[PDB]
């Protein structure tokens, strides 16, 4: 009597064919469990049907057959989770890619969880300094704050994500265990040469020390990278239940949903809207509402996401980008016209937003770029208005002077994350109108010499600006000196 | 009665009944889960097979699973003891503070009023938001609806309009949030409570809360809103009292359908909706009403898919409403807020019968220049404005000065704006522009109108800018 | 094992096995036929059916006919002598010169280089094609793609870039035909034949030729690239070789999948795409690539329907490349050859810290200016420049100059330009481009920068234009 194969606990293939299996059996299967393939395959079980299960498969279908035995796990998908991965870089399921040796996983943690609700998070207030004073100053970014990179291939969106992710070290080489942020970083229907590429850049750096990598590559199934997302979040949500701090950049979200709609149509479920599953938002929402800051009685730990998506023509109103721009807590949207024009990050002032404001800054920052946003964006119009000088008064004559001037203090180089001290001393001096007589062109000279040379002579008042974290009566009377006299000399 | 599952696909579960099938509208309970899982039936197969939509997530659950049928709709606790208080889609409270002791129970599905239950009176709800009060006023026991696409503002107003009008408000006010941000539930919660709306220790609550976030299953957000109706037609007619209704987002309702419907087997109406879609939004709008029993004044948040108002969602919710605040990205992208379109959002009160003339005739040469200047803006764009006549470059002046008159600093978003919150009152508002219009100020600058309450502020700023 | 054909569809033949079903992938040989007829195994339908693609037209074919099972997937002739040979999807010589006589054999179907098999080296590849060069420089071993709508340039640009590149290329070769015109395989090998890359004679040839053109079916046009890439696949790992390899047209390759998709069966994803675009794209894009072991350098012509980059198509493809070329019908109309547009093209080099800081500022020079020129665009269309500012009219005079010195003769385009093709210098870019920036040439009439090498060359026309 062998009793191996009944049908409750196995099953077997009636059919197999672009990743989907049609298993027979699996009597006790529960929606969203993994089973195994004779082949050592693992899939997952999305269709429970009245005669047949219908088995989503992590990895090449060409090793499944007609036939094949598929065996229950009793377990719904997981992934290892915790300090053991750092540093390291891992699939979409958890095993290893960097052929550096096995995980030293002790914990383990469902890829899906509900995000937590209402009672256990607290409102976003610790900032996560990017280190672009565009964004730290313009579309700040707290702790617990899902903030979208959206923009045309090319347009620089990575960028950002790797400028933060390299900004952290600062804090992680420090002593401070609450301003440490541990990173993730998710790359999704990417190529494996330009992964390599940014795992190099990212050692080189020395930032893979803190950071974990899954990768779910152009030729990886379309559910692993599907999966992919989920299974960096859980990761992430370990440091966020223990009190630890940690950042995810989802590389991209868009290639995601490409694979979601693969999966999902070849599982016969009803193409809807632009040919995606009705439920491309839920995809969406469901995984970024785990990006969360939990209140001191849960750890008061943290999750911050940053989600890419890529626009067409630079259209932003587009139905996958809004729906995407409706779920996280504001947007950084990078246009190719800015970008060529010289303004990167091509940062549009205007349409970028940050929805926790000012609460997620400094007060030093906040005191200098309090209201700088809507000045820009008020600065552009005008700038446009007089593309044609209409007799002009001053007000606005004024207006045009600062936009420009501040237009080319948000500019920046790639790399090079600055300290929130350096962007203070440096977006003061526009905003207070010492720069307005300086030739726009001679603006971002004019910040490489000044900040060396605060940098250099006085770190006592970036010390204390940094240190108290405002910009207290003195420094602020020690800084216009500063400025003022440097200017000059400066202008000589 | 009791079913077996037979089938699991998302959302939607099919249930097979031996003896007694359950009505559709029926919740039914599935046994052996840690937490409570309910299935509200949905449509009637044959061979005694129900499809159902799940109340919640469908994982582990397995073939052959046993579910009891509840014999009858999700019924949930309504009454004052639901003020101050946190519930669930299907009444469960949510905020860790103990039961719901309700003497009462009600099932979140029931008739709209009749016709004969209809009430007209018409009184304007002063808000002291300058654009809404001076061209598209409120009105008191109207249906109110925002409309705007991804990050416009529709939130932050209603979150100005709870302080300007909630918070002063004596009756009750529900909250429903329908597949809206988890984080802005615990911001809004934790605002009410230090503010008082909400007290923890004693019974002075003044708004009961209802929450079916975006980290939901379709079938949460096709419901919530439901629950959340339902615990306001209470205090309107078990109570008779003057309600105020938050919904933030509506539209979060229509696209729970949209996500289940192809498994429910139907073909898709146009742009990917449900082919229900205005009958499913009519037997809901219709019981979101004011009646002769009691008073309800809704403020709904509205969706934009894509910032296409012609979608087939948002484009059907116009007629629910008797004033409309359309919100837009063009607008906010210049640093306008509020967003609103000064010429695309209405009021069934905008009436000199009602409003008054001084009131109607502002709005409406507000409006006239706003457009005329509309018109011009192309064409200035490329012939120049050389060419004008001083007849028309003054309407493009007092138009940008009027424009930006209409932004205004909210006290629910100083954190965006660096700016104190303004109230105007609706004279100050009437008189302002009355005088923009005038002529009475083509002297200041433009700026001087930029981000102020009050015309005196204008006239102040300007000094301030004088140098 | 044999099976029996049960269904017959176009491209897509479905047969029954009794013992033995043979796996995914697999190709089958259909029996009773003049010439051989490869299946190859798509999936298994159950009931002991398999639905499969043939490789070759399916006419004649009858239900109940006997199918063999090959017992593995498409193999083929690898190794060095498939140089200087024309090759099938199914690897059997087409060039009427006997058996491709191999020690090896390689399935087409292969996962691609692991992690860990990557490589990070960035070298510019110079091309001697100014616009190229100066804005979006190509790299050895890298993935170059040309982007361009029905006759813009797409393979008189690869043609140019065999010549320039390919002809002094110390290592192996494979171009790869898939799905374009047979007149050109012919025009190619014939070609190649004369300049001696392919040597009759003697076992000299540098090049390996496999074709699967616009009169395949389908599922032929499906495969071809894969062979292609498989024997270079060979000269990578199996002799650590540096090869180059051209494939005219890859678009041609997702257009055959969407050919078969419906009759596989599938629900359609958008604009009539297989859902599985993207995958095929990848597990295929990903073997083209370089690694520890060997270099690919790859330039990929990327056909894009009805002119539209937001298709499907050529939108999926973006990702896969390091350097991209997108050529313009616009800018080709106006006469500008090759037709790059400046502001669409990029390349993953284009870092100072690559391509050194003057080449770096002179290119974003470039792109800045056009930028500017086409801001202007919109007014200078209803009102041309007079109401245009002085200084705004300079950047116009500059930016026109600038457009015109990008264009440039191609030897392999002489009989059309009317003029001898130039092969410029990489110095020689940066420096022509940085003096019409910095004014130096703001006397020079634009014409006298139109079809020239160097800018030495441009002054000269302008003496001649007197």
């Amino acid at each position: 009597a062998d009793t191996s194969v009944d049908l409750e606990e196995t099953g077997r293939v009636l059919s197999i064919g672009d990743g989907i299996a049609r298993v027979h059996g699996l009597r006790n299967v529960q929606a969203e469990e993994m089973v195994e393939f004779s082949s050592g395959l693992k899939g997952m079980s999305l269709n429970l049907e009245p005669d047949n299960v219908g088995v989503v498969v992590f990895g090449n279908d060409k090793l499944i057959k007609e036939g094949d035995i598929v065996k229950r796990t009793g377990a719904i998908v997981d992934v290892p989770v915790g300090e053991e991965l750092l540093g390291r870089v891992v699939d979409a399921l958890g095993n290893a890619i960097d052929g550096k040796g096995p995980i030293g996983s002790k914990a383990r943690r469902r890829v899906g969880l509900k995000a937590p609700g209402i009672i256990p998070r607290i409102s976003v207030r610790e900032p996560m300094q990017t280190g672009i004073k565009a964004v730290d100053s313009l579309v700040p970014i707290g702790r617990g704050q899902r903030e979208l990179i959206i923009g045309d291939r090319q347009t620089g969106k990575t960028s950002i994500a790797i400028d933060t992710i390299i900004n952290q070290k600062r804090f992680n080489d420090g002593t401070d265990e609450k301003k440490k942020l541990y990173c993730i970083y998710v790359a999704i229907g990417q190529k494996r040469s330009t992964v390599a590429q940014l795992v190099k850049r990212l050692t080189d750096a020395d930032a893979m020390k803190y950071t974990i990598v899954v990768s779910a590559t152009a030729s990886d199934a379309a559910p692993l990278q599907y999966l992919a997302p989920y299974s960096g979040c859980s990761m992430g949500e370990y440091f966020r239940d223990n009190g630890k701090h940690a950042l995810i950049i989802y590389d991209d979200l868009s290639k995601q949903a490409v694979a979601y709609r693969q999966m999902s149509l070849l599982l016969r479920r009803p193409p809807g809207r632009e040919a995606y599953p009705g439920d491309v938002f839920y995809l969406h929402s469901r995984l970024l509402e785990r990006a969360a800051k939990m209140n001191d009685a849960f750890g008061g730990g943290s999750l911050t996401a940053l989600p890419v998506i890529e626009t067409q023509a630079g259209d932003v109103s587009a139905y996958i980008p809004t729906n995407v721009i409706s779920i996280t807590d504001g947007q950084i949207f990078l246009e190719t016209e800015l970008f060529y024009k010289g303004i990167r990050p091509a940062i549009n002032v205007g349409l970028s937003v940050s929805r926790v404001g000012s609460a997620a800054q400094t007060r030093a920052m906040k005191q200098v770029a309090g209201t700088m946003k809507l000045e820009l964006a008020q600065y552009r119009e005008v700038a446009a208005f007089a593309q044609f000088g209409s007799d002009l008064d001053a007000a606005t004559q004024q207006l045009l002077s600062r936009g420009v001037r501040l237009t080319e203090l948000l500019k920046q180089g790639q790399y090079s994350p600055m300290a929130i001290e350096e962007q203070v001393a440096v977006i003061y001096a526009g905003v207070r109108g010492y720069l307005d007589k300086l030739e726009p062109s001679k603006i971002t000279k004019f910040e490489n010499a000044f900040l060396s040379h605060v940098i250099s002579q006085h770190q006592a008042l970036l010390s204390k600006i940094r240190t108290d974290g405002k910009i207290s009566e003195e420094s602020d009377a020690k800084l216009k000196e500063i400025v003022t006299n440097f200017l000059a000399g400066f202008e000589a | 009665t009791t079913g077996r599952i037979v089938a699991v696909i998302g959302a939607v579960v099919d249930v097979q009944f031996d003896e007694g099938l359950p009505p559709i509208l029926n919740a039914l309970e599935v046994q052996g889960r840690e937490t409570r899982l309910v299935l509200e039936v949905a449509q009637h197969l044959g061979e005694s097979t129900v499809r159902t939509i799940a109340m919640d997530g469908t994982e582990g659950l397995v073939r052959g699973q046993k579910v009891l049928d509840s014999g009858a709709p999700i019924r949930i606790p309504v009454g004052p003891e639901t003020l101050g208080r946190i519930m669930n889609v299907i009444g469960e409270p949510i905020d860790e503070r103990g039961p719901i002791k309700t003497k009462q129970f009600a099932a979140i599905h029931a008739e709209a009023p009749e016709f004969v239950e209809m009430s007209v009176e018409q009184e304007i709800l002063v808000t002291g938001i300058k654009v809404v009060d001076l061209l598209a006023p409120y009105a008191k026991g109207g249906k109110i609806g925002l409309f705007g696409g991804a990050g416009v503002g529709k939130t932050v107003l209603i979150m100005e309009l709870i302080n300007n009008v909630a918070k002063a408000h004596g009756g009750y006010s529900v909250f429903a949030g329908v597949g809206e941000r988890t984080r802005e539930g615990n911001d809004l919660y934790h605002e009410m409570i230090e503010s008082g709306v909400i007290n923890l220790k004693d019974a002075t609550s003044k708004v009961a809360l209802v929450y079916g976030q975006m980290n939901e299953p379709p079938g949460a957000r096709a419901r919530v809103a439901l629950t959340g109706l339902t615990v306001a037609e209470y205090f309107r007619d078990q109570e008779g009292q003057d309600v105020l209704l938050f919904i933030d987002n509506i539209f979060r309702f229509t696209q729970a359908g949209s996500e289940v419907s192809a498994l429910l087997g139907r073909i898709p109406s146009a742009v990917g909706y449900q082919p229900t879609l205005a009958t499913d939004m009519g037997t809901m709008q219709e019981r979101i009403t004011t009646t002769k029993k009691g008073s309800i004044t809704s403020v709904q948040a509205i969706y934009v898919p894509a910032d296409d108002l012609t979608d087939p969602a948002p484009a059907t919710t116009f007629a629910h409403l008797d004033a409309t605040t359309v919100l837009s990205r063009a607008i906010a992208e210049l640093g306008i807020y509020p967003a609103v379109d000064p010429l695309d959002s209405t009021s069934r009160i905008m009436d000199p019968n009602i409003v008054g003339s001084e009131h109607y005739d502002v709005a409406r040469g507000v409006q006239k220049i706003l457009q005329d200047y509309k018109s011009l803006q192309d064409i200035i764009a490329i012939l120049g404005m050389d060419e004008l006549s001083e007849e028309d470059k003054l309407t493009v002046s007092r138009a940008r000065k009027i424009q930006r008159f209409l932004s205004q600093p909210f006290q629910v978003a100083e954190v965006f704006t660096g700016h104190l919150g303004k109230l105007v009152p609706l004279k100050e508002t009437i008189k302002g522009f009355q005088q923009i219009l005038a002529g009475e100020y083509d002297h200041l600058p433009e700026q001087a109108f930029y981000m102020v309450g009050p015309i005196e502020e204008a006239v102040a700023k300007a000094d301030k800018l004088a140098e």
